[PDB]
């Protein structure tokens, strides 16, 4: 499985940046795809998953600000990022889990992109 | 050919439900490879083919039966008899394809569904989200009868992918978690069905990650936090194997010890 990331870079504070991650290779029982952030010396958090099915979760300090979506036809999930704070600067990762006998019996993570927000 | 276990929803009780996934956990590991006090099941690499599967025949009080089939290392249903047809899920190598034509090998019609398992597709064919599929003794009785009645053809695709993400869950989520079987237990110590909250839901979606966490770990902690939800909704970090103690029962064979 391959997974190439797009978006994130700089933004100002209330601006807004929009990530993508699309999949591609051995990935007929793909489950959730979502992103993980991670600041330079904090632990790594999930920001937003979404199912095929549509199951979404957030963490709780992006509600009302995040929003992710997918595309099944294409393995590709976006997550649209407004109202930006200083504290959403981190590396997000795109992540992907699938498995036809267990949820997660892959587990593949992308390169991680960049996301700068100034105060 | 392999084991076959048999549980009957037919005036079923908290302790033959107890007993049947205390069945289902020694049939499918022998208990010796544990780490960190939770058994891991087989490897399998080099695991004989004829060791491969067990079967649980389910039946209900319509007196109709079905025998599903578990892959011994990975406790997940990997397809069912139903009279004379056999039903698999789509496996995801050419190896496990190999592997599952050793199952109900008696039987006149054999069929692979062009989808697998996973929950994610099970849950758009069934049009509900397991958050909306309420489990308990009277959602397995129904599943009985559904996957039975879809080898006359009867039982239609939505209901039949509902039917699978019932068994999957009371069987082989139940077998894995002891959290999980202790959920179905209370919905048939109360004789009340409802669906599964975020914290069965977030096991059920993390066990591969948690065998993976517990195996790789130093000492017990682990190398990153795994993220779980409560009842209603909210974060826990799992950061060692000390807390999974109570609620996993079984994990996947992911490295030697
Ligand atoms: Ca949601």
């Amino acid at each position: 499985v391959q997974l190439a990331e797009t978006g994130g870079g700089l933004a100002q504070a209330g601006g807004s940046l929009r990530l993508s991650c699309a999949a591609s290779g051995s990935i007929f029982s793909i489950n959730a795809m979502g992103w993980y952030r991670q600041a330079p010396g904090k632990e790594r958090e999930l920001v937003a998953d979404i199912s095929g099915s549509g199951r979404t979760n957030y963490a709780d300090s992006v509600k009302g600000r995040f929003t992710i979506s997918r595309d099944n036809a294409k393995n590709t999930v976006s997550l649209q990022m407004n109202s930006l704070k200083p504290e959403d600067t981190a590396v997000y990762y795109c992540n992907v889990v699938g498995g036809s006998y267990y949820y997660d019996e892959y587990n593949y993570w992308g390169q991680g992109t960049q996301v700068t927000v100034s105060s | 050919q392999y084991p076959i276990i048999n549980f009957t929803t037919a005036g079923a009780t908290v302790q033959s439900y107890t007993n049947f996934i205390r069945a289902v956990r020694g049939r499918l590991t022998t208990g010796a490879d544990v780490r960190h006090e939770i058994p891991v099941l087989p490897n399998r690499v080099g695991l004989p083919i004829n060791q491969r599967f067990i079967l649980v025949e389910l039946s209900n009080h319509a007196e109709l039966s079905v025998t599903l089939a578990l892959d011994v290392t990975n406790a997940y249903v990997v397809g069912y008899r139903a009279g004379n047809s056999a039903y698999f899920f789509h496996p995801d190598n050419q190896e496990d394809a190999e592997a599952i034509t050793h199952l109900f090998t008696d039987v006149q019609n054999r069929y692979t569904f062009a989808f697998g398992g996973n929950y994610d597709r099970l849950e758009q064919l069934a049009g509900n989200l397991r958050e909306n599929i309420e489990l308990g003794n009277g959602p397995l009785e129904e599943a009985i009868s559904a996957l039975y009645y879809y080898s006359t053809g009867g039982t239609q695709l939505p209901t039949l992918a509902r039917s699978f993400i019932i068994c999957i869950q009371m069987i082989s989520e139940a077998a894995r978690f002891q959290y999980i079987e202790g959920e179905m237990r209370t919905r048939i110590r109360y004789n009340r069905r409802s669906a599964p909250d975020p914290s069965v839901i977030t096991l059920e979606n993390s066990w591969g990650r948690l065998s993976t966490a517990i195996q790789e770990s130093n000492q017990g902690a682990f190398a990153s936090p795994i993220q779980l939800q409560r009842r209603n909704g909210s974060k826990f970090s799992v950061y060692d194997v000390s807390i999974l103690i109570p609620i996993i029962a079984l994990m996947v064979y992911r490295c030697a010890p």
